[PDB]
C-alpha cells in the first residue's frame, strides 16, 4: 500500500531540481483542475432538470389541490376568537 | 535632502515590476460559470511547502485530493515569495467536485502588523482597554491601501482615496490613533512653518479634489461591460467596449448572473424606477433634477 | 336583470347587437360600420379592427 | 525594522524640542461624542519629525524583489489632505 | 449582448434554455449548442435544425419560461424524430448513460429529503 | 407487467389510484395538429381540416 | 383606455414607439 | 407601402403575429380587436385568472 | 431667407478554456 499509494509516483516524477526549477508554473495549473476528467463540462443539475411522467403530473396536480383545500380549511379551523385576536395583533405589530 | 518625486499626487501606483509581478501570482483564471459547491478562504503561507490541516480536513470532507492543491501552491507560490508570508487562497469548488483558488495578498491586520513591527496579542481596542496602541500615520496606510486593489487587472480602481477610509477605519477598530485625525495637529515641519504648511494643505487638497473627481469621472465613464452589468452605469457605451465584452468570455455568466431577478443589477434598475416615481410624485415640477430636489428637502425639513 | 346590471352590460337595441341563439353577443353589420366610421381615426383603432369591420359585413 | 534611508529635512533637530513633540503627541483624545474622555497613547517612538512623514522603508514587502518601499512627500499622495479632516469619527 | 434596462423575462428565458441546453443530455452537447450575440437588437431566438436539415424557431413571446422552451422543443423533437421513422431514417435509440446515473443521485438526493 | 418482467419481480401494489372526486378532461387533438394548427378563419369561426370552433 | 393604461404598467418597451405614431395620426386626422 | 406599415407595426405586434399556439390562434390576436367587452368571450381558466405584479 | 442666413452582427460566443478545452 505504501508503494501503490495515490500520487506515489511524485516522488519519481521529480529526477533533478533543475528541471522542477526550469519548469515554470502558470495560470492555467490553477484552472486545469476546473474541468471534469471523464465527462463535459455541465452548467447545472438540480431537481428542476428531473422530468416528469403523466402519472407524476397527476399526482403533484392532485396533491396542489389537496394542498388548497387544506389552507382553506385551516383558515376556518385557526378562525377561533383568541387566534383570530393574536392573528390581528401580529398584523399590527407588523404593519405599525 | 533627495526627494523621489515632487509632483501634485502621482504616487499612486506601485512599482513596475512588483505590479507586474502581482498581475503573474494574483491572477483571475477564467471562471467555467458552473453551479458554485462551496466557497473557502484560507491563510497558506507561500514560503511553507506541506498540506494543511483545515484545507486537508475540507478536501477530505469534500471527498478530493489536497496533495494536487498543495503541489500546484507549492509550484506557484515557493518562488518569487518571501519567507513565512501569508496569502489569502479563495477556493470556488462546482457541484462536478472541481475546484478553482485564487490567491490574494495578506490583509489589512497582517499588513498593519508588518508595518508596525508588533507582534500577535499585542494591540487592542479602546474600549476594551482604555488605551491607544503605537501611533501610526495616515501615509503608511495609503502605502498599505496600494497594494489591495479590488483586481489585478486595473490597479487603479478603486481609488486609493477610496481604499484609504476602509483602512484607516480597520486601524481604528483595531485601536491604533493617528496624527491627521484624533488630535488638533499633525508632525511638524522643521524647515516650514505653520501658515506657510496650512495654506499649502489648502492648494494641495483643491487641487488633489480636482484630480479625484476627474479621475472618478474617467473611470466611472470608461468601463467594461462586466462593470457595466455588475455596477450602476449612467454614461453611453462605446463601439470599441462592445467589442471588448463580446471578446470577454465571462460575459455569459455576468449576463445570466445579471439577469437572474435577486441580482444587484435589477437591485439598482428598481431603485432607480423607485427614485423616479419619487420625484414624480414629490416634485414641485416636471424637471426637477434630483440634486434640487435634495437641496428642497434639506431647506424644509 | 340584477346580475346583468351588476356585470354591467348594457340592452343596446336591436339594430346595434343582440345575445344570439347561443348567448353570444352578435354585433349587426350595420352598427359594426357605423362604429368603423366614427372609430376610424382614433388612437385605439387597429388592423384587426379593420379586420372584424369586414368579417362583420 | 525601520530603515532610515535619506532624511526629510536638513537641519537637526535638538533634544528639546523632540521631547517637547513627544510630550504633545503623547496625548489625545478617543471618540467625537459627548461621551469624549483623553486617554494616553501607548509606545510613542522616539523620533516624531522622522517616524512616518518621509524618509522610511516600510517592511510591507511580499516579494522577493520587491524592497522595501520609500516613503514619499505629503503632496504626492492624492486625497490625504481632505482625508486628515473626514476620515474622522463622524 | 446589451441588457435590457427593464426587467427581461424574455433574456432571461431564453439564457436558461442555453444554460440547460449546455447541461443537456448528450455525450457532448457543446458540439451541438452555440450561442450567438445579435448587435443589431435582434429578438432572442433559438433554431433547431433537426438530423433532415429541417429547422424548428420555438417562439418567445412574453411570460415564457425556461421549462416552457424545454417542452417545446422536446415535443416538437419528438415529432421530428417521428417523421425520420417514417420517412426510413435509422435514428439511436434513448439508453442509460452517465447523465441518467447523474439524474439517479438528484433522484436519491430528492427521496432522502422527502 | 412489462416493467415486472423487466425486473424479474413480483409486484403487489394495490389501489393505485382513483379517477377523481369531478374528474374533466379536454379534447386532445392528433400529435401533429394539436401543434400544427394553422390560423384559418372564415366569416367568424375557426376552421381546421378536422376541428371547428367559434372565434370570437 | 383602461386596458392601455393597465398594460403599459408592464410593457416591453418602456418607449413611445408606436403610441406616440397613433396620437400624430389621430391630431393629423382628426382635427 | 412597407415603410408605413413597418412604421406603425410595433416589435410585440411582428413577434406575435405568425405566431399560433396549441389553442389555435393566440387570445391575443383574436380579441386584440374588441368593439365593447359584451362580444369578448373571457376564456381564461380559474387557475389562470390570477395575475402576477 | 433668415433660415438660410442663419443656417449657413451575430457573432459566436467565446466559452472560457474551463468549459471549452474539453
Amino acid at each position: 500500500l505504501h508503494a501503490l499509494r495515490p500520487h506515489g509516483n511524485w516522488d519519481y516524477l521529480p529526477l533533478h531540481n533543475n528541471q522542477e526549477q526550469q519548469e515554470t508554473a502558470s495560470l492555467e495549473l490553477q484552472g486545469m483542475k476546473a474541468s471534469v476528467d471523464i465527462g463535459p463540462n455541465r452548467f447545472d443539475l438540480n431537481e428542476k432538470d428531473l422530468s416528469l411522467d403523466e402519472e407524476e403530473q397527476v399526482e403533484k396536480a392532485r396533491l396542489d389541490n389537496e394542498l388548497m383545500r387544506w389552507r382553506r380549511l385551516q383558515r376556518a379551523q385557526g378562525s377561533d376568537y383568541d387566534h383570530w385576536m393574536e392573528a390581528e395583533t401580529r398584523r399590527i405589530q407588523e404593519m405599525a | 535632502p533627495k526627494t523621489v518625486c515632487v509632483e501634485p499626487g502621482s504616487n499612486r501606483l506601485p512599482e513596475a515590476l512588483v505590479v507586474e509581478k502581482a498581475r503573474d501570482i494574483f491572477g483571475r483564471p477564467e471562471f467555467p460559470g458552473k453551479r458554485v459547491l462551496h466557497n473557502w478562504r484560507f491563510f497558506i503561507k507561500a514560503g511553507k511547502a506541506a498540506t494543511g490541516p483545515p484545507v486537508g480536513q475540507e478536501f477530505s470532507k469534500l471527498g478530493l485530493k489536497a496533495m494536487d492543491f498543495a503541489k500546484v501552491f507549492n509550484d506557484r507560490t515557493k518562488p518569487h515569495f518571501k519567507e513565512d508570508v501569508e496569502l489569502i487562497v479563495r477556493i470556488q469548488v462546482y457541484f462536478d467536485k472541481s475546484y478553482l483558488f485564487t490567491i490574494e495578498p495578506p490583509p489589512t491586520a497582517w499588513f498593519i502588523l508588518r508595518a508596525l513591527r508588533k507582534k500577535r496579542r499585542e494591540t487592542g481596542p479602546v474600549p476594551l482597554r482604555g488605551h491607544y496602541c503605537a501611533l501610526m500615520t495616515l501615509e503608511m496606510a495609503y502605502e498599505i491601501a496600494k497594494m489591495k486593489p479590488l483586481c489585478w487587472g486595473r490597479p487603479e480602481y478603486p481609488l486609493l482615496e477610496t481604499r484609504v477610509r476602509r483602512v484607516v477605519g480597520q486601524a481604528r477598530r483595531m485601536g491604533v490613533c493617528f496624527i491627521g485625525v484624533d488630535t488638533p495637529y499633525s508632525s511638524p515641519v522643521k524647515d516650514m512653518t505653520e501658515q506657510q504648511y496650512t495654506e499649502e494643505c489648502e492648494r494641495y487638497r483643491r487641487i488633489h479634489m480636482e484630480q479625484y473627481t476627474t479621475l472618478r469621472q474617467r473611470e466611472l465613464e470608461e468601463a467594461p461591460l462586466i462593470e457595466r452589468l455588475h455596477r450602476p452605469n449612467m454614461s453611453p457605451l462605446t463601439d470599441e467596449q462592445i467589442e471588448e465584452g463580446l471578446r470577454d468570455p465571462c460575459l455569459l455568466d455576468t449576463l445570466w448572473r445579471a439577469s437572474h431577478p435577486l441580482s444587484p443589477y435589477h437591485r439598482d434598475l428598481r431603485e432607480r424606477e423607485l427614485a423616479r416615481r419619487y420625484l414624480n410624485a414629490r416634485g414641485w415640477v416636471k424637471d426637477m433634477t434630483p440634486e434640487e430636489m435634495r437641496i428642497v428637502f434639506m431647506n424644509y425639513r | 336583470e340584477r346580475q346583468f346590471h351588476l356585470l354591467g352590460y348594457v340592452k343596446w337595441p336591436k339594430e346595434i347587437g343582440f345575445y344570439n341563439a347561443g348567448d353570444n353577443f352578435e354585433l349587426t353589420p350595420q352598427a359594426a360600420y357605423r362604429i368603423y366610421k366614427q372609430n376610424c381615426d382614433e388612437t385605439f383603432w387597429t388592423r384587426l379592427h379593420n379586420e372584424k369591420t369586414i368579417i362583420h359585413l | 525594522d525601520y530603515k532610515q534611508v535619506y532624511l526629510p529635512y536638513d537641519a537637526a533637530p535638538t533634544e528639546r524640542e523632540l521631547e517637547r513633540e513627544r510630550r504633545r503627541f503623547k496625548q489625545a483624545y478617543h471618540g467625537r461624542m459627548e461621551h469624549r474622555k483623553l486617554v494616553e497613547v501607548k509606545e510613542v517612538p522616539l523620533n516624531v519629525y522622522t517616524y512616518g512623514k518621509e524618509g522610511m522603508s516600510l517592511p510591507i514587502a511580499i516579494f522577493k524583489d520587491q524592497k522595501d518601499p520609500v516613503i514619499g512627500p505629503e503632496w504626492t499622495y492624492p486625497g490625504i489632505y481632505e482625508n486628515k479632516i473626514a476620515a474622522q469619527h463622524w | 449582448p446589451l441588457l435590457f434596462g427593464y426587467g427581461h423575462t424574455i433574456q432571461k428565458a431564453v439564457l436558461d434554455f442555453y444554460r440547460r441546453a449546455i447541461s443537456a443530455r448528450s455525450p457532448f452537447p457543446k458540439d451541438k449548442v452555440f450561442l450567438f450575440y445579435a448587435i443589431d437588437h435582434i429578438t432572442p431566438r433559438i433554431e433547431v435544425t433537426w438530423l433532415d436539415g429541417t429547422s424548428y424557431v420555438p417562439p418567445v413571446l412574453e411570460g415564457a419560461s425556461s421549462q416552457d422552451l424545454i417542452q417545446m422543443v422536446m415535443e416538437e423533437a419528438w415529432l421530428a424524430a417521428d417523421r425520420m421513422a417514417a420517412e426510413g431514417r435509422v435514428l439511436n435509440p434513448l439508453a442509460i448513460d452517465d447523465y441518467k446515473w447523474d439524474q439517479l443521485v438528484v433522484f436519491k438526493k430528492v427521496r432522502d429529503k422527502e | 407487467g412489462a416493467f415486472a418482467k423487466l425486473a424479474r419481480s413480483n409486484f403487489g401494489d394495490p389501489l393505485p389510484s382513483s379517477f377523481a372526486q369531478e374528474p374533466y378532461f379536454e379534447e386532445e387533438i392528433e400529435a401533429h395538429r394539436k401543434h400544427h394548427r394553422p390560423d384559418v378563419y372564415i366569416y367568424k369561426y375557426n376552421v381546421s381540416p378536422t376541428h371547428f370552433s367559434l372565434r370570437e | 383606455d383602461e386596458i392601455q393604461r393597465r398594460v403599459a404598467d408592464r410593457t416591453c418597451v418602456q418607449e413611445q414607439s408606436t403610441r406616440e405614431v397613433q396620437e400624430r395620426w389621430k391630431r393629423h386626422v382628426v382635427p | 407601402q412597407r415603410q408605413i406599415a413597418e412604421y406603425t407595426t410595433d416589435p410585440p405586434e411582428r413577434i406575435m403575429a405568425g405566431v399560433t399556439g396549441e389553442k389555435g390562434p393566440l387570445r391575443a390576436r383574436v380579441s386584440g380587436a374588441r368593439l365593447g367587452l359584451q362580444r369578448t368571450p373571457a376564456r381564461i381558466p380559474w387557475t389562470m385568472q390570477g395575475l402576477h405584479r
